[PDB]
Formats: structure tokens, C-alpha cells, sequence
């Protein structure tokens, strides 16, 4: 049933879990404090409005909660604000009593990275994927040492259609 | 006593398209990649590790239409399989 | 008739270390990553797909010594499992 | 036995293969023409000699042959020569009757990419990983469309030891 905390996520039965040395350890459900962060930019100064972004926010928020994560949702941030938010997320004490984390980024994007709210061609406002890794690594986030860190990014990575033609 | 640890480990990134290339978003239905990811997570989190789920998402994009994209898994340092074990 | 195909698909890259970081090579025994990859390929090509083998190589590097490195899988657009099926 | 063409690579039995819709198709062994390329730089103009590189060449060459690939070995190339060699490899007619390929790169390396033979800090001679993908993609190598392209790189990606300290 979809009435439970896991919603529309298909459950893993006890028999299936026993069927599954090479797996990341899962902390006790009763005491663990899983955290997830969604950063979504919808309204921009110079780039068109990202219509439908709210559907993405709703969908990802509910899914991550279904999977057991407490979800923080931050909207319409500059690359500087995104950096500050990531730094704060890395400092959260809940990670110590967590076994994993999810980070979701949704915005306009270019080849170099993810667009902040103030982005324009004249004055770039970009957050690089490299910066995300650095802020969440063992040096800057020791609490997530040995724990899976999943980064999801919705954004263009350039202007090309990503296709080529071929004949049969 | 102090011990050494890898500075970067246990990461997986999943991007909506390949480098240089666009990602699509429906005005009312939302981003295609996001919607597709949720559906696959709901279906396969019980039985598949995150890497395998991401591969399945990729496979679902294989046949290109007028709005094509190929999600890319990036910078992977997962040393183990990450199973979500939904319900536990 | 012409049909559309993804410009970039079915790639997997495997690097000897993480970005910013060194990779080690023994003067007589060779590169650690290369040697470790060969051993894992010899053992696991029969039973595991290339992605899984690369993960196993990563796991073997987990405990850092005086010369640490963490091999990284990059830019993956494999839509299927790639099994080598050695002998066939 | 290690006397066969597969050498020290453990064989996949017929029963194991049948045990294994979501797998890349394998072409007939009798007619397929699998190709692999190894580029290894050992001797440089300004960077120290890569002692032991010959052990790597031997090991990778023999392994790729064991797996069914015809291996081309090219040594001590500039980034320009590497580009020319990659372009030639992408043009090989054997890829048409192949199901997959392996590309191996072994050299000194920096954050930006792989060092050519003429590399120095004053005059960089670097091949980017991005260029390797581009030269082997569906646009520039249509013969390898839908076929696994495996890229292996032995090189530093910077000067850092890749470690951080923690206490128990």
C-alpha cells in the first residue's frame, strides 16, 4: 500500500534482503538520522523561468523521504549561496548517525557547471561539480567517511542536441 | 593514534545528459531525467544497487526521439554495492 | 532512411586515482593500478561485468598504506552489462 | 591450463554463460575482429623515465590478447601523435566486425590530463580525456556505435597524496 512512509517505492522483503561483504552497511532504522539536500533553481535574473521545477521538487522530496531521508529543500540560490548551503550540510551532526546521503541539484546548466540564480553570459554564476565533491569529501566532511554519497544533477551540459544521424 | 583515509571515496554522481549536451524538461510534467529516475528508484530500489538502477535509467533513454539525452554516471568511488533496502 | 543515435554512449573510463591525486608505479613490478587490474580481470572476467570488476579493483585499494590511491570510474554511458565471456 | 590463448584468464564455462536482455551482444568468435590500442610513454624529454612501464605493457598486451583483442602498441608519443593515432584507430575497418574495444593510456599525468613525450611546465604537452571520448564517439567512430568502449588510464591526476588523517 502507498499509505505508508515508503509511499510508491516497492518494499524489499526480509527474504530478499537475506538473499542480497561487498555491500555498504545499513544503520539501525530506529536510531539512524539520514539526511538529504535538494537545491533547485526555478526563478533567475537573466535566464528563463524553469517551469515544471515544482513537479521535480515534489517528486524528489517524496522519493527521498520514502527511502528514509530527512530532506532539506533550498530554492533560487547563487553559486555562492549553494557553496554556503553545501558547507552547512556537511557540518550537520546527523551525518555522524547516518549511513549515507543524497544531494540533488536542479537548475539551468552549461558545460562548465550548474547555473546560480544571477547567472548571465556577461557575468557567469556557476557551481562546478568538482566543488560539490570537494565539499563532501573526507577532508571537508569526515562524518560521511566510508558512507555512500549520491549526487544527482538535472541540468544541460552544453547547447548540443546530443545526436548524430545514421542510415540503415 | 592517527590513521590514513582516502580523501575521496564512496561517491557516485548521476547527470541528466552527456558533456556538451542538453537535458530536457516538460513545462507541466517536469524534467524527463528526474521523472525517469523516480520511477526506476520506486521499482528497483528493492532489488538493485544504485549503480545498477542508474544503468537501467540509461537504458530507458537508449532509443532517441526528437528530444534525446543520455544520463551519465560520473566520478565513481563506490567500493561496495549500495543497496537502499527500502522498508528497513 | 536516416535515424537518430546518441552522440556519446556505451563508454566506460577507469582512472588510476581520484582527481588531484597521485598514482603509483613500482620501478620493477610496474604500476600498482595496472597490476591490480590484470589480476582482477583474470579472476573475475568469467563471472562479473566490467563495471563490477572495476568496483572490485577499487575495493582492493580501500585500506591506505604509505602509497595510497583510489581508482575512479568516469563518464559511464554503458546501457547494458558488459560481460567478456572469456573462452567464447 | 595457461598454455591456451586465454592464458591466465579464468574461463567462463557454457553453464555459467547461460546463467548470465541487459547484456551487450557478443559476436561470433570465428569471424569477429576485436581491436585494442595501448599507448604508453616511458621516455620523456623533461620528465623522469617511467621505469617499469615495460612490465605494464607486457601485462596489458597479454591480458587483452587473452580476452580476444588484437593489440596495437604505440610508444613515446606527443599529444599530437596520440591524437593522430586515436584518429587512425577509429578509422580501422575491423571495428565494423567487432563487438567492443579497449583503449589503454599509460604516462605521466597532471590534473588537466595525460602527458605527451615533450611535456614540460613551460610548454605543456597534454592530451585531455575529453578528446579521447570525442574521437571514439558515434560521430567520429560510427563503427563502434552501440559497442562498449573501455578506456583505461594509468597516470597521476595531480600532486596530492590523496589522503587525510583521522583518529580512532
Amino acid at each position: 500500500t502507498s499509505s505508508g512512509s515508503e509511499g510508491n517505492v516497492k518494499l524489499c522483503s526480509l527474504e530478499e534482503a537475506q538473499r542480497i561483504a561487498e555491500i555498504y552497511p545499513i544503520m539501525d532504522k530506529s536510531s539512524r538520522t539520514r539526511l538529504a539536500l535538494i537545491i533547485c533553481n526555478e526563478e533567475f535574473d537573466s535566464i528563463p523561468r524553469r517551469t515544471g521545477a515544482e513537479v521535480d521538487i515534489t517528486g524528489m522530496t517524496m522519493l527521498l523521504q520514502n527511502l528514509g531521508y530527512s530532506v532539506d529543500v533550498k530554492k533560487n540560490l547563487t553559486a555562492s549561496d549553494m557553496t554556503t548551503e553545501l558547507e552547512a550540510f556537511a557540518h550537520r551532526p546527523e551525518h555522524k548517525t547516518s549511513d549515507s546521503t543524497f544531494l540533488v541539484f536542479m537548475s539551468h546548466g552549461i558545460r562548465e557547471g550548474i547555473c546560480g540564480k544571477k547567472h548571465s553570459e556577461q557575468v557567469p554564476d556557476i557551481l562546478q561539480l568538482n566543488a560539490i565533491f570537494n565539499m563532501l569529501n573526507t577532508k571537508n566532511c569526515p562524518s560521511l567517511k566510508d558512507k555512500p554519497k549520491v549526487i544527482i544533477i538535472q541540468a544541460c551540459r552544453g547547447d548540443s542536441p546530443g545526436v548524430v544521424w545514421f542510415k540503415d | 593514534a592517527i590513521k590514513k583515509a582516502h580523501i575521496e571515496k564512496d561517491f557516485i554522481a548521476f547527470c541528466s545528459s552527456t558533456p556538451d549536451n542538453v537535458s530536457w524538461r516538460h513545462p507541466t510534467m517536469g524534467s524527463v531525467f528526474i521523472g525517469r529516475l523516480i520511477e526506476h528508484m520506486q521499482e528497483y530500489a528493492c532489488s538493485c544497487d544504485v549503480e545498477e538502477i542508474f544503468r537501467k535509467v540509461r537504458f530507458s533513454f537508449e532509443q532517441p526521439d526528437g528530444r534525446a539525452q543520455m544520463p551519465t554516471t560520473e566520478r565513481v568511488t563506490l567500493t561496495r554495492c549500495f543497496y537502499l533496502f527500502p522498508g528497513h
